[PDB]
């Protein structure tokens, strides 16, 4: 047999295991705050005419007052929400963030740490793997489209497998042509241009027509718990900038080419509860370094 | 610079208690520990001084990440006033104050195989001034105590004579002991002699006299608390008395 | 000035008035940082606190 | 040769206070309501009083900045080091010290 | 040996070379900040009973006083905004609104013209050459995720060229089944799902199984210095609005599917220095026509 | 098939990577402020006849009245400025200063360790590689204006190729007879004396036609970010008594003519964003040593 | 007969004709004037705890108070200074600067704008012809150091023409190995390593052996009429620094390795004395460029 499998579904590399006490998180849920503020207060000095809401505001997150001629980086807060971020992604990233510097830095202002009072839905689909028999190749392409392309070239129908793993909600299939797609051993339907799938049911199995190539579009959703103050816009800004800042340089690391990729890749692996967990709290922390990076271009 | 001022087993003690074994650890890459190198000193020679790096030094150096390292940069703390470099140490460890890390079992550190011959010729002894030994014969007895090796104490003292006569004399589990101790461990304090700005040699003593002259400058400073003049202004916690008890003890 | 191992201190009243604070302001700002110590300085804010 | 602190937290080369936001904090203390939620007048008396302490302190400066430098000129050299070995701390009436200003 | 590029790099037109100066930058700055007062106090009107809000709005807007018969339009503001943004897209616009006009309008609110005090990030992926040997097809499409289909029919295995055009900042690269990249005059590493490059580096040699096509899902982040109000879910959304308004249609004019792929285009082409930093204030200009027109539907 | 390369670009050594942090920025900033004051002191004391601004100057840097017989040479500021020196060049160095000095020093002046406050031009030509064909002779002398010389004793015109690099900005391309180049797939433009190019434009493409040899004079201008107080003539003599002195004698280590060729050189490596940094550290170092030694001399001829 | 001449001497573009008044002239000295102010106060406000002398600098310069959101471009001068350095370096730049805005540039210090009241020494070797014999091959390379390698083939000594302008003051030859060299219609003298020569003195006669191949470094100085706050370091920085800004990209034009090259060049051409006058005003307005740019970089 032939197995195709997606690409960033392979090989979810070991996360950090530092930062993730109930200190550290309030300290990234700090971070987060008060670079809101500082976005703000940017908006609200520019149309003011005056530098006093910035000053306050840059103050409270770089514990120093705003001096021309220097480079305005953020302070010892902006250092340390930068190696935060490093530890997070690789368990081989030293962590070099002083614990008095972080109870420190989270006593600026009151907030909960709690990372499970909410949720937020990603749209990255889960093909794990697609098992098709002989003279028959399929390719998968894609993680937000996962188009999948299917050609027989054989006198006998296909009748190939998928699986679609055990976390993902509800998988919608689309095709170029009708077709029809069973749970094992079920009477085959009607064939139909679009389908509704739940994960947990089974592994899908569908016969190829000999004549022409099916592709077929897969859209999945997926619910991860993560704080109220997490904005999806912001963490998939965050995570290009950390990448082309340099953050995650460790060697012996996988890349992925967005944040809801990696969220479930690592939700996929073995022992992949406690995965995410860590992977939400570097959600924050990403967005939290988007804004202030904006505020404080270096 | 702190620890290197504490003068008696009292002072000492009480230091390691309050004291988070994250100072004990310096977050700084810093070199390897045993290595020829040629350093600068000017004040003296043209041509470049030689020297070998050693792990009692006021600077990082590399450690190993094993339990044996960490019990090490905890003695070169102590004796030295800067520790090593061993990552990725969890959090529940580094909150922990360093008397508890050699004194207690609730941390999850095994140290019941720990060879007191091995961690002194790592840690320099033969380099040691009898101050410094006297400390590193402190934190041997906390941890014979705390594993029950205290005949491996007792026989590693019979084999070097010299460490024996010097060895502090106190109970780790009884207080009337501690207090009892006239034992003098001030690597640096107010100097009878004169002290000036000069350099020095070796890495060790060029280092030993940076902390000496910051202590002064420190003795100076607005930080050093007086107390014949400012006793009624500290908190009575931390205020001196008779009656002062370390936790349990 | 002239020595810096000469130090300054004060005591307020155990209700501090305007004065008290009066003060204590003036000698955090006119009077050198090396002057005042750390205990005095707790000291001062406690009294403006109260 | 030596070095001694310039009286009042002055600066020579700005001739003002070290702190550069002084007059701010001193208009934010008259605006500022203290010890109630309504106006106790705390706020402007302090205000109006810490204006005249300031300005007598960067009117009056020279003189004291001068005096320092001729009490010391007045000491040799190895008295001076001694004295370096000794240590104090002076106590000073609240009454005193505002009066002074 | 054949070359493949992306459809939407090719031949770049010419932009505007008007309304570039202090005073027609703060004139665009002030129609944004304005136009986001005029949204937000109709929704304020909205939810109360009272339509004062958006009356004020409307008359700093318009400087005229809204009246219940005649029709709202928006009034100076409105034809200057539209006027500068047929300007801005080509140099073939006839630029009318006066100096005069744009100085008096940017009176009215005092704001910064600054376009570079922070950073965006953009996700056209930029693929200039594809330089492919004999027997084998190259098939290069999208612009936010770049599928390359290649077949090489012969039995040799055959390299590609990949040539990034060195204006992108890191770039990944996921396949359908491992395959092995490597720079000119580099030992070939072992097959990998994907891989993270640096355009910068240089061309990229693919090796090709014979066996199977290999598709390659390459995404791109590139960023762009654009002033501090950018909104880039607004400046999509105004880009659209402007194309079916018809205020891109001059002859001679190439058509692109997003601002993306527009501000990117242009940043490849010989001036791209000087043609980005007049994108970007058509870019503001787009999001202050989207925020006006959703308040005003005329 | 022959490959040509830079001398000065090959096998850059691994810089130091302790003393890169805030508190150590202000340490070497500090140095060079008061270094600064040593040298204009001194001038001043010269002047009005008088040792006093002297001595005043000297015991802020050492923090000591020196005596007549010791030697002045800057106490412990002097010590650790030229340990911290030999800690920057490379890994192999014991870099043995404690934080508390480090600490100390930097709190003598008032000063923010910002490296990236300006810039600099370095004016060293990169060249990465110069691929010519089997019958022509390729040489490349020089590293401020390299003069590569090419023979083509082969039958007909030949194509060499040029690599520059992408770090620098721009290169100017002059030849001893008008010459044709342009870059990879283009048509060849008439014979000019004088090409100017960016290097990010891609590999160069030179005829070199059958007769006489062809001489390209090459001049390359990068620009890196440096501190407001940077001074290129200051850092070049202090390196070159650093190397005098053997500050810079450690094993394993690549030795360069200047400071404009040690820190391209580091730029043209990998992780050379990183390398640069600390380079940038380095420049100002010595240029506080360059100041320190000029006013406080020990060594005799 | 074989002609080698100095890649830097032929075809010196024509230069710029603008901004040569007397108003022009004041506005350049005050330009310098106020940016070496920008330097100094900016290192004086990094000394010290107080950034009062950068304020005070920049409010001069820009006419505008420094903001911490708005980058520190340096205000209408910047813009004024960058523009009248384009026009100068050639004729087809335009003059976008109106006379009436440096006029009121030039008013903020009283300042001569006299060009020529001191001089400065330049390095760059003119060698506008060497002519050799048909059995002799000659070479030359450098223009700050002049390296003329000679081989002759032939039977016999061979007598090679060098002529090295009317402009140069002294030029110095110094060989490999001993040689002889007179002026026309002179005895040969005995061979010597160093010859001293004025330039004007005529054409020199120098003898090549057979064999042995001979290699002539040649150095020159050349007095330039110049400001007196002249500084040939700042002008070479402004140089490179503006040429890789693009202030000199403009079609048809020569570009030169340094400004001792550019100056030279545009003297030994024809109406060159009115094309150095320009060319002087140029390096006041670079060695302004370099400074104002160190202190405020973009």
């Amino acid at each position: 047999a032939n197995r195709a499998t997606s690409a960033f579904l392979d090989n979810p590399h070991p996360v950090g295991v530092n930062y993730v006490d109930e200190g550290s998180r309030q300290f990234v849920a700090v971070a987060e705050l008060l670079a809101s503020k500082l976005i703000d207060s940017s908006r609200e000095s520019d149309e003011s005419n005056s530098d006093v809401p910035f000053v306050q505001a840059y103050s409270k997150f770089a514990d120093d007052n705003p001096r021309h001629l220097r480079v305005k980086t953020g302070g010892k807060m902006a250092n340390a929400l930068t190696n935060v971020i490093r530890s997070y992604y690789s368990i081989n990233a030293p962590a070099i963030v002083p614990q008095v510097e972080i109870d420190r830095l989270a006593s600026k202002a009151t907030v909960s740490g709690d990372m499970y009072n909410s949720y937020a839905i990603f749209n990255s689909v889960p093909i794990v793997e697609v098992l098709s028999p002989a003279r028959t190749t399929v390719s998968i392409v894609g993680s937000d489209r996962a188009d999948v392309t299917m050609l027989n070239t054989g006198a006998g129908a296909a009748n190939i497998t998928f699986n679609f793993g055990q976390i993902a909600e509800t998988v919608i299939l689309k095709g170029s042509v009708p077709f029809q797609l069973a749970r094992l051993n079920q009477p085959m339907p009607a064939a139909r241009f679009t389908y509704k799938l739940r994960p947990l049911d089974g592994p899908f199995i569908v016969v190829l027509p000999v004549g022409n190539p099916l592709v077929i579009s897969a859209t999945a959703a997926t619910r991860i718990q993560v704080p109220l103050a997490f904005n999806k816009a912001l963490v998939e800004s965050g995570f290009q900038t950390a990448m082309n800042d340099g953050l995650f340089d460790i060697q012996n690391v996988n890349y992925y080419s967005s944040f809801d990729e990696f969220i479930i890749s690592q939700y996929h692996a073995q022992d992949g509860i406690n995965r995410v967990s860590t992977c939400v709290i570097l959600g924050l922390a990403l967005q939290a370094y988007d804004q202030m990076r904006r505020a404080l271009p270096v | 610079m702190d620890v290197l001022s504490k003068g008696s087993l009292k002072e000492l003690l009480a230091h390691l208690e309050k004291t988070p074994l994250e100072e004990a650890i310096s977050y700084r890459i810093g070199t390897v520990p045993y290595q020829n190198v040629l350093i600068s000193r000017n004040e003296y020679y043209n041509q470049l001084y030689p020297d070998t790096t050693s792990l009692i030094d006021g600077v990082s150096r590399e450690g190993q990440r094993n339990v044996n390292g960490l019990i090490m940069s905890i003695i070169s703390y102590v004796v030295s006033g800067s520790g090593h470099y061993i990552p990725n140490i969890g959090f529940m460890l580094l909150r922990r104050s360093i008397l508890d890390i050699l004194t207690k079992h609730d941390t999850g550190l095994v140290t019941n195989n720990l060879n007191y011959g091995i961690i002194a010729r790592n840690l320099t002894v033969s380099k040691m001034n009898c101050e410094q030994r006297k400390r590193m014969l402190i934190c041997f007895k906390l941890l014979a105590y705390k594993d029950g090796n205290q005949n491996d104490y007792e026989i590693y003292l019979n084999q070097n004579i010299p460490l024996k006569q010097i060895a502090p004399n106190f109970i780790p589990g009884d207080m009337r002991t501690v207090i009892h101790n006239q034992d003098q461990l001030a690597i640096v304090g107010i100097p009878a002699y004169r002290l000036t700005q000069s350099t020095e040699l070796s890495i060790r003593d060029d280092n030993a006299k940076s902390y000496k002259l910051g202590y002064v400058d420190w003795y100076n400073s607005n930080s050093f608390l007086r107390e014949r003049s400012e006793f009624n202004l500290i908190r009575l916690k931390d205020r001196d008395t008779k009656y002062g008890k370390l936790n349990g003890w | 000035c002239m020595f810096k191992q000469f130090r300054i201190g004060m005591t307020y009243a155990l209700d501090p008035n305007i004065m008290d604070v009066a003060a204590a302001t003036c000698m955090l700002l006119f009077r050198p940082a090396q002057s005042i110590s750390d205990e005095q300085y707790r000291y001062c804010l406690q009294t403006m606190a109260v | 040769v030596g070095r001694y602190y310039n009286p009042f937290n002055i600066d020579p080369l700005t001739k003002k206070h070290v702190e550069d936001r002084l007059e701010e904090f001193i208009n934010q203390v008259q605006v500022g309501r203290f010890r109630n939620a309504s106006g106790n007048a705390v706020g402007t008396t302090l205000a109006a009083f810490l204006r005249a302490c300031r300005d007598k302190t960067s009117a009056n400066w020279r003189g004291y900045s001068v005096l320092v430098s001729r009490y010391r000129s007045l000491i040799p050299n190895e008295l001076f080091e001694s004295l370096r070995n000794i240590s104090g701390e002076y106590n000073i009436n609240p009454q005193d010290e505002h009066s002074f200003f």
